[PDB]
């Protein structure tokens, strides 16, 4: 409810109060004291507040939805990234202009359909936010489409690796594949390091499926992250590949238990006493 | 050897030419609809010049 553009346009255009149109019912129930907390509040206020909210109760004031439809449709512009922040109020005059140019009793339906759209498609963007697969799906089977379905050696490695590919970008929703030039690459998270070069991978591991200071860095960085996503049984034992996969995921669960090993080590040598400098070069140098 | 003492006048003669100011924030032609014109597009507010 804090992302949704009609929320967040009743928090900036309707009243804080209880008016008598927004909420007509809410102050019958204390003009006519059947409220459960404090039901004689409304007789302890004077003539002035007091009839002057039965008259607005028992004929009530219209009012223009026009600012309130038109402010929802704005803040979420803003929102989907489609306007700047600070073209919030340039485009917001500007539809306003708009609609009242040509107001009619089609607009005024069609704003309050689209008010509507905009809360699904203000939703339907943070859901896929979260899922975080449609950008990458689409541009990774584009990649393997340019890759060969067949390579001579070890097919069974390759197309359980590629099938691994795919898991990278569906089970981790901030990592994405694009294209730049020629080449495809793989980031592990949106604005952060460890970025593959998949059109330089797959011609150094093409050659490399069947062999039993020959691999590119970026190809151990993509055996780096493909590790944890590859079974024992997804590629061979004897195979190079296959025995540094399963070398990658010892590294991993090692560098996952020296990880609580430093948070152990370093917990004790501050209560026992010692240098921290010392404390905290002697432990990564036993641990790497 | 017997040169005058002199005085320098420097002027320029740039005919056939307009003195184009373009209303752009870098004083570049990126397109014919500027980018200070997009600023002020959509904004319906009227702004004297002198």
């Amino acid at each position: 409810d804090a992302t949704d553009p009609a929320v967040r346009a009743a928090l900036q255009s309707q009243p804080s109060g209880l008016n008598s149109t927004d909420d007509w019912r809410q102050v019958m129930d204390r003009i006519m004291s059947l409220t459960a907390r404090n039901p004689d509040a409304f007789r302890q206020q004077p003539q002035a507040n007091r009839l002057s909210a039965i008259l607005e109760a028992v004929v009530p004031a219209r009012a223009n939805p026009t600012h309130e439809k038109v402010l929802a449709i704005v803040n979420a512009l803003a929102e989907n990234r489609a306007i700047r922040p600070d073209e919030a109020g340039l485009v917001y005059d500007a539809l306003l202009q708009r609609v009242a140019r040509y107001n009619s009793g089609n607009v005024q339906t069609n704003l309050d359909r689209l008010v509507g759209d905009v809360r699904e498609a203000v939703a339907q963007r943070e859901r896929a936010q979260q899922q975080g697969n449609l950008g990458s799906m689409v541009a990774l089977n584009a990649f393997l489409s340019t890759q060969p379905a067949n390579v001579p050696r070890g097919q069974e490695d390759y197309t359980n690796f590629v099938s691994a590919l795919r898991l990278m970008v569906t089970e981790t929703p901030q990592s994405e594949v694009y294209q730049s030039g020629p080449d495809y690459f793989f980031q592990t998270s949106r604005q952060g390091l460890q970025t593959v070069n998949l059109s330089q991978a797959f011609k150094n591991l093409q050659g490399l499926w069947g062999v039993r200071s020959l691999l590119t860095p970026n190809s151990r960085l993509l055996l780096l992250l493909i590790a944890p996503f590859t079974d024992s049984g997804s590629v061979s034992r004897d195979t190079y590949l296959g025995h540094l996969l399963t070398l990658y995921r010892e590294a991993i669960g090692q560098a996952h238990v020296d990880e609580h090993t430093f948070q152990e080590i370093t917990s004790v040598s501050r209560a026992l006493g010692q240098e921290d400098t010392g404390s905290l070069e002697a432990t990564l140098n036993y641990l790497l | 050897k017997t040169a005058v003492d002199s005085i320098t006048q420097k002027k320029f003669l740039c005919d056939r030419t307009l003195w184009r100011i373009p209303f752009s924030s870098n004083f570049m032609s990126m397109g014919a609809l500027t980018d200070l014109g997009q600023n002020l597009l959509y904004a319906n507010s009227a702004h004297a010049l002198d």
